[PDB]
């Protein structure tokens, strides 16, 4: 063969969640290299635990971008109220945190459901990860999101069936990618 | 069994006509096409004339009368939405017969002009009735841009065939990739009777160096060391009518040519002239030598003389394609 | 697991703006899957790279989309290895350019290159993946995310440690950067 093998695979109906937070870049330049690790050490393992137990499953961490997926591997149709469920401990534990640490740690959570693919790519150090428009757009709702609230598309409230209580979020004109896509967005109570 | 095929080949070497080969043979909107056809004698008047004035030397028109005729073309040359009068065919018609247009025409290698343009506007009147339904030769004549990939599905004897077209133009290969895993086989075009034209990306590079380089690029390339390619030497027929004129000569275009010579294992068609024979193998040799070079046992070549625009000639051709990908088992 | 600090890190962050332009999703090049098959084959030819006993001392850290990331100094008269991660730099370049070369496309390199203390290891409870933190990280994402096509922008502390070494800069002015503010940057010269 002359392509090299590809380990990816293709899946519909699925969430996925992104969480960042507020003037990291910022916060790395007061507190020293080895006390702001372990506030992100400290954030990140309850994260983790959470995540397992709400059936979602971690991705992976680009620094302060914390981000699971719903529905994966294995086929859910729970998927969309997990990922809710998620956003509604982790916001609670980065309370916790940033009380019993003092640092001020605040988080803008994003998420939307479609088709991603998944897997892993090239051949050294793999890393399991997902990619697909709908993955982009997650990642932009999440820019477009607000400080200690979860942000939603309208592709994610039809797979929540109206169990949660929801308002008008206005993400169009706060993120320019969700503005000339032509999305709806929506806010958590 | 399904054979998944891609067209390859410069901008303009016949690619889309295949496929609308394919539909003719294998596999309404008419209507909609006609604009389209409207449009090609439309470009392909207004080209002319706008290069009477800057050609080395200018040709001047036979008559002066004309030169308000020329002047109207000029002044709707531009315009968005043109709804074509009465007035604009019968312009169009006169100009078309005069001698200065017509010697202007001789000589458009000089400038970038559509292949379609001589039989076009060898039939305005057809054209112009308001009732004019576009025979099969005219969709196939018709020339419009391909800018993506285009799916086509059909069967040949319970067999099932999935033929990928693609925009030639250096812009649009870099579309190409997406095609390259899991196919079949290639099918590189080239327009045979380009020798003496230049490319319209930056109107300098020789359309068939640029055909040789691209062909080369195809065969040496790293994603498809295993995959044969079924060369097309398109436009045969524009060939000969070019090498028989005698006016543009190939030597003077590729030196070789002078030292190349007819070999003994050639099939000149009945009653073909020595100098057509000669000419349209000695393309198929420039293309063989560059194969020839690499790729040993890998994957293979097929040449075949090809005319695009001839539903005789492509039913005969792609039943030979049908042959060899079955007795290769491809 | 277990944390580790460092004080001479060089963290390198090479990305390629053009290709979320290039991919697209469409029924023809199987949901995008196409084009993810190319990128599979540039992250391959890039990670091959590591064997060259020329840099022995380069430690890929992970791939941020189609962002590439690696480091020096992490096995440690001693700045060398801020020396090869440029050395690195073009390298990539030379690899991309071959893709180019069969592909038939366009694509080019934008690196940012910075140094400095950082922090090495794993974090979470999920999976044992190696990873650094620390602001020098933060900076050379910047020095990267504002950067110049075909170019390599570092800091201006990197740039003195580079210009003893025998290579040459060029300032590129003061750019206010994202919670940093304003930071003098530089270019490196081929
Ligand atoms: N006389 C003659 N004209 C031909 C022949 N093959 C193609 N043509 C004409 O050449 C023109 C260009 O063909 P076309 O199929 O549009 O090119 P293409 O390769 O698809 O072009 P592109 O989309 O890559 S930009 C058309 O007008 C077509 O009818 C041939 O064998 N003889
Ligand atoms: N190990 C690592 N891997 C990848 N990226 C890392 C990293 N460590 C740090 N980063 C980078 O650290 C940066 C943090 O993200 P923002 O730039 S999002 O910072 P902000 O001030 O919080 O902005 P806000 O979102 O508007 O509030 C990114 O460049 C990460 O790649
Ligand atoms: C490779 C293609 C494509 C389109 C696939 C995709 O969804 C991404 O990988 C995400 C969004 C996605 O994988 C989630 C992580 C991160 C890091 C946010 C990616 C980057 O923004 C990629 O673009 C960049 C800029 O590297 C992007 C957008 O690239
Ligand atoms: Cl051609
Ligand atoms: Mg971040
Ligand atoms: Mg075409
Ligand atoms: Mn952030």
């Amino acid at each position: 063969m002359m392509f090299h093998k590809i380990y990816i695979q293709k899946h519909d109906n699925v969430s996925i969640l992104f969480a960042d937070i507020e003037g990291f870049t910022s916060l790395a330049s007061q507190c020293t290299a080895q006390e702001l690790v372990m506030t992100l050490n400290e954030l990140f393992a309850r994260f983790d635990k959470l995540a397992a137990e709400n059936h979602c499953l971690r991705i992976k961490i680009l620094g302060d971008c914390y981000y699971c997926v719903s529905g994966l591997p294995e086929a859910r149709a729970d998927h969309a109220h997990c990922c809710v469920e998620m956003g509604m401990d982790m916001i609670e534990a980065i309370s916790l945190v940033r009380e019993m640490t003092g640092v001020n740690v605040n988080m803008r959570v994003g998420i939307h459901s479609g088709r991603v693919h998944c897997g892993v790519l090239g051949l050294r150090k793999w890393q399991f990860d997902v990619w697909s428009n709908d993955v982009t757009l997650a990642n932009h709702m999440e820019a477009g999101g607000k400080a200690g609230r979860i942000h939603i598309t309208k592709a994610t409230l039809s797979y929540l069936n109206g169990d949660y209580e929801v308002e008008p979020g206005c993400g169009g004109e706060r993120n320019a990618y969700l503005k000339e896509h032509s999305i709806e967005t929506f806010l958590i109570l | 069994a399904t054979h998944r095929l891609l067209l390859l080949g410069a901008g303009e070497s016949g690619k889309s006509t295949i496929v609308k080969q394919m539909r003719i043979l294998h596999v309404g909107e008419k209507a909609t096409k006609v604009q389209d056809i409207k449009n090609n004698l439309k470009e392909a008047i207004e080209t002319i004339v706008a290069a009477m004035s800057n050609l080395v030397p200018p040709v001047e028109l036979a008559n002066p009368e004309n030169q308000f005729r020329v002047d109207y073309i000029l002044s709707v040359m531009n315009v968005p939405d043109f709804d074509f009068p009465p007035e604009f065919y019968e312009h169009a018609k006169a100009l078309w017969e005069d001698e200065g247009v017509r010697a202007c025409y001789e000589r458009s290698n000089e400038y970038q002009l559509i292949d379609c343009a001589q039989y076009f506007l060898d039939k305005i009147d057809v054209i112009k009735q308001d009732d004019y339904v576009p025979s099969d030769q005219d969709l196939l004549r018709c020339r419009v841009l391909t800018s993506g990939i285009f799916e086509t599905k059909f069967q040949v004897d319970k067999v099932n065939f999935h033929m990928f077209d693609v925009g030639g133009q250096r812009d649009e290969r870099r579309k190409w990739i997406q095609c390259f895993n899991d196919v079949t086989a290639i099918i590189f075009v080239v327009a045979s009777s380009s020798y003496n034209m230049v490319i319209r990306e930056d109107n300098q590079t020789n359309r068939l160096q640029e055909a040789l380089n691209l062909f080369k690029s195809i065969w040496n390339n790293r994603w498809l060391r295993t995959i044969s390619v079924i060369l097309f030497l398109n436009k045969q027929d524009l060939l000969a009518e070019k090498v028989l004129a005698g006016k543009s000569k190939i030597e003077d275009y590729f030196p070789e040519f002078a030292r190349y010579t007819t070999p003994e294992d050639a099939t000149p068609e009945p009653g073909e002239d020595p100098r057509v024979t000669r000419a349209k193998y000695f393309i198929r040799d420039e293309f063989l030598r560059i194969s020839t070079a690499s790729g040993d046992g890998r994957h293979y070549c097929y040449p075949h003389f090809t005319c695009a625009v001839d539903t005789e000639n492509i039913r005969r051709v792609f039943n030979d394609c049908r042959d060899i990908i079955q007795r290769m088992h491809l | 697991l277990y944390h580790q600090s460092y004080d001479c890190v060089c963290v390198m962050f090479a990305s390629i703006p053009d290709f979320k332009e290039f991919y697209t999703e469409s029924d023809v090049n199987k949901e995008g899957l196409e084009c993810l098959r190319l990128l599979n084959e540039i992250i391959a030819d890039f990670d091959d790279l590591l064997s060259k006993p020329k840099f022995s001392g380069v430690e890929k850290i992970k791939t941020i989309g189609s962002t590439y990331m690696a480091a020096t100094g992490l096995s440690a008269r001693q700045y060398m290895h801020i020396g090869t991660m440029v050395e690195f730099a073009y390298a990539l370049v030379g690899k991309l350019d071959a893709i180019n070369k069969h592909s038939f496309n366009d694509f080019k390199l934008r690196v940012g290159i910075n140094h400095g203390p950082v922090i090495a290891g794993v974090i979470g409870a999920q999976k044992p993946q190696y990873d650094i933190w620390g602001n020098t990280v933060n900076v050379a994402s910047r020095m990267d995310s504002t950067g110049v096509l075909d170019k390599i922008q570092v800091t201006e502390e990197t740039s003195l440690i580079l210009q003893t070494l025998g290579y040459t800069c060029t300032c590129r002015g003061i750019i206010n950067v994202k919670g940093k503010g304003d930071l003098k940057t530089y270019f490196v010269n081929t």
